[PDB]
């Protein structure tokens, strides 16, 4: 439209990551196996977490599916503990849930916000 | 001001109010009280618990009264004119609340009759409330 | 401040409206009621009769996001004058968008909000959405 | 003289120095215009307040108290109200000290030449009642353009012939209207002056001088965009007073 | 305000009432002894009962501590006597708690008002 003349803020600016596709890593800890608890993402040697945005199972289906597991059938844990923290996340907004890896969904995005 | 066809839509929405008015009223002052307790200070020898038939009455009357200026749109000023003098010097309401008023009265008609509550009909309703508390409230001393 | 019951009434009310419609009727209802509005919204072109308003999908849009402002505001009843601190300073530093406006998107949107429930929008609960939408436009202000 | 230090509903942010609120004893908010270092303009209705008009103004000059800029405090020495007040709302007060002008405390001086031709845009700011009718907390502005006189006679008077005037005011009230006067109509945006906003000047910028010109002060504000035009005294019509109660004071 | 321009009907006359003070004396009667009853007051020979609108523990304190008596402890008695009908009432407004006497109460009206 125009340069300059907008409202928007600083704490909305844009950015980008790019790969080739061979370091992109999910996984699940804090939990009984590699099957279960918290998700876990690594990019380019940084790892961080996910924002519950729409979490539903029909999204979470994703996840499973991509590591070789089942379905998804419920948000938890019962086994172990204890994670590492890391002050960096990851927004997805929604997913139709046929998409064999979570890299492929709709418009992820991947740190800038602080989903409090 | 109100446009010819802005007073057709005000006839027809009013008309399509019906007998309901005068529990849509009484409904109207109960939100207000409950929203806003300041506006309770009008209100000493009232007795305003949930079901009292003297809100239910002065909510009628309420009603009444918009009733009539609907049918007297044209000549507003002498149909309110006892109402204008008692409510600017003798009560001494504050133009404030009948603003509030307004809007809770507004909210009832679109938490009632969601259908005829198009966007057009809701400017129309608010030009002609507007109208009325601005009549009311004019000689505010 | 609210009430234990007056938040669970709120926050289960709340649960069932839809982002992509009630904001958007809320803005374009501002819009038709009080023109002098057009003013600022004058990027989003035609908005000169009410059903040119209504079919805007900028309008729509700008709705979504008002919305999810309000989603965030419930979501933090009560720390609400830290979390719209930004959108403050932005109405007040570039807008120039005067307090009472703020309110009056309030009352328009408790009228929407009503015109969608119907018969569920009990007084009570219309008591805790006038306090928050007065809170928001308070810390909204200044 | 005429130089604001910005030319420009929508809130103020340094463009209306001349402007003054006031408030009564019993707490309601009118508005005022600088003229000099220690003379006003206000409307005389703004002055019989809360009590019988049979007062003198010795006994009204130290129930107001008056803003000037930003929240600073002004003490009335005088107050002279016009000797045909029933007829002319004109009203001039005078401050106990003469201020010092600076961005936020201006003046605005008056006409040489009639500005009220009808389409002629002025601007009018006040601190009276606003959309909720409560009065506003930040200065706010608006844009009119004048209407002509034969048509607001017979908005508010019905015709112009005297022996066949009725009231026909749309909010009840009856504004004074008489070759002393002029009306405005609204904004482009339904934009109109609501209670409190009396006494604001009706200001005129003059592009070939580069000059704001107090055109009008604002006698009936009680339109609140009910009624289609706001009525206003013209300076021109006053200069004469004026001239002659400063220099006698 | 203006003179004779005003919308009152009258049923809404003024009125006042002078008195040295010493010649006011409230009394309970009804009751079992000199500190229960419903509270009859004096003010010139004249008969007359306080109205119930706006009565509350807070005011029964002073009317109780004027009499010499405690604190107020209920808004009810045993009917002991019957007691006899009066036209006047006291319409009295709201009382700080801590002052030594009913007639110290800012504001209370001595007729006009009917307690309908
Ligand atoms: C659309 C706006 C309003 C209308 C049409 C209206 C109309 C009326 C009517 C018809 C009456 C009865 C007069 C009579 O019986 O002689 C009345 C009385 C009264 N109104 Fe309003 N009114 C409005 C706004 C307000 C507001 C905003 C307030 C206060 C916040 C208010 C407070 C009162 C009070 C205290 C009375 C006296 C009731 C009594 O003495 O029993 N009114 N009004
Ligand atoms: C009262 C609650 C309000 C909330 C929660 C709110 C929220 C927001 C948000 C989140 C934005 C950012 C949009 C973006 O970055 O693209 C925005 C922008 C904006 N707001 Fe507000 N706002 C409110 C009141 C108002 C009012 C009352 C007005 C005008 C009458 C207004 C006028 C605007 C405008 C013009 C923009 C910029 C739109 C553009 O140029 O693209 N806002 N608002
Ligand atoms: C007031 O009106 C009278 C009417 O006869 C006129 O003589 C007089 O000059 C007027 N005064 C002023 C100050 O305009």
């Amino acid at each position: 439209h125009e340069w300059g003349k907008h409202y928007c803020n600083h704490n909305e600016d844009a950015g980008v990551t790019c790969s080739d596709g061979s370091d992109l890593e999910l996984r699940l800890r804090g939990g009984g196996s590699r099957c279960a608890g918290t998700v876990e993402v690594e990019i380019q040697r940084l790892l961080g977490k996910v924002c519950d945005r729409g979490w539903g199972l029909k999204e979470a289906d994703v996840v499973c599916r991509q590591l070789g597991c089942g379905s998804a059938l419920k948000t938890s844990y019962q086994v172990y503990s204890k994670i590492q923290a890391t002050n960096t996340w990851l927004f997805l907004s929604s997913c139709n849930g046929n998409e064999t890896s979570l890299w492929d969904c709709k418009n992820w995005q991947w740190g800038g916000l602080t989903c409090d | 001001v109100l446009s010819p066809a802005d007073k057709t839509n005000v006839k027809a929405a009013w008309g399509k109010v019906g007998a309901h008015a005068g529990e849509y009223g009484a409904e109207a002052l109960e939100r207000m009280f409950l929203s806003f307790p300041t506006t309770k200070t009008y209100f000493p020898h009232f007795d305003l618990s949930h079901g009292s038939a003297q809100v239910k009455g002065h909510g009628k009357k309420v009603a009444d009264a918009l009733t009539n200026a609907v049918a007297h749109v044209d000549d507003m000023p002498n149909a309110l004119s006892a109402l204008s003098d008692l409510h600017a010097h003798k009560l001494r309401v504050d133009p404030v609340n009948f603003k509030l008023l307004s809007h809770c009265l507004l909210v009832t008609l679109a938490a009632h009759l969601p259908a005829e509550f198009t966007p057009a009909v809701h400017a129309s309703l608010d030009k002609f409330l507007a109208s009325v508390s601005t009549v009311l409230t004019s000689k505010y001393r | 401040h609210l009430t234990p019951e007056e938040k669970s009434a709120v926050t289960a009310l709340w649960g069932k409206v839809n982002v992509d419609e009630v904001g958007g009727e809320a803005l374009g209802r501002l819009l038709v009621v009080y023109p002098w509005t057009q003013r600022f919204f004058e990027s989003f072109g035609d908005l000169s009769t009410p059903d040119a308003v209504m079919g805007n999908p900028k309008v729509k849009a700008h709705g979504k996001k008002v919305l999810g402002a309000f989603s965030d505001g419930l979501a933090h009843l009560d720390n609400l004058k830290g979390t719209f601190a930004t959108l403050s300073e932005l109405h007040c530093d570039k807008l120039h968008v005067d307090p009472e406006n703020f309110r009056l998107l309030g009352n328009v949107l408790v009228c929407v909000l009503a015109h969608h429930f119907g018969k569920e929008f009990t007084p009570p609960v219309q008591a805790a959405y006038q306090k928050v939408v007065a809170g928001v436009a308070n810390a909204l202000a200044h | 003289c005429g130089k604001p230090k910005n030319p420009a509903h929508l809130d103020a942010k340094g463009s209306f120095p001349w402007q003054a609120k006031m408030v009564s004893h019993h707490n309601l908010t009118t508005g005022a215009t600088l003229i000099n270092e220690q003379w006003l303009l206000t409307t005389a209705k703004n002055l019989f307040l809360n009590h019988s008009e049979n007062a003198t103004a010795k006994d009204i000059a130290p129930t107001l108290t008056l803003y000037v800029g930003k929240k600073q405090l002004v003490e009335i020495e005088k107050v002279v109200l016009h000797p045909n007040y029933s007829q002319v709302d004109i009203g001039l007060i005078k401050l106990k000290q003469k201020v010092s002008v600076n961005e936020r405390v201006m003046p605005i001086c008056l006409p040489s030449k009639d500005y009220a031709e009808v389409g002629r845009v002025g601007y009018v700011s006040g601190w009276g009642r606003n959309a909720n009718f409560k009065f506003t907390d930040h200065l706010k502005y608006v844009m009119l353009p004048v209407a002509d006189q034969d048509q607001c006679i017979r908005h508010y008077e019905g015709s112009t012939v005297p022996e066949k005037k009725t009231p026909k005011s749309p909010v009840g009230v009856q504004p004074i209207l008489n070759e002393h006067t002029f009306c405005a109509g609204m904004s482009k945006y339904q934009e109109d002056t609501c209670y409190g906003d009396a006494g604001s000047a009706f200001a005129v910028h003059d592009l070939e001088e580069d000059t704001w010109y107090a055109t009008g002060i604002l006698s009936f504000d009680k339109s609140c965009a009910v009624a289609e035009y706001g009525v206003y005294v013209k300076v021109t019509s006053i200069q004469d007073w004026v001239q002659k109660t400063i220099a006698e004071n």
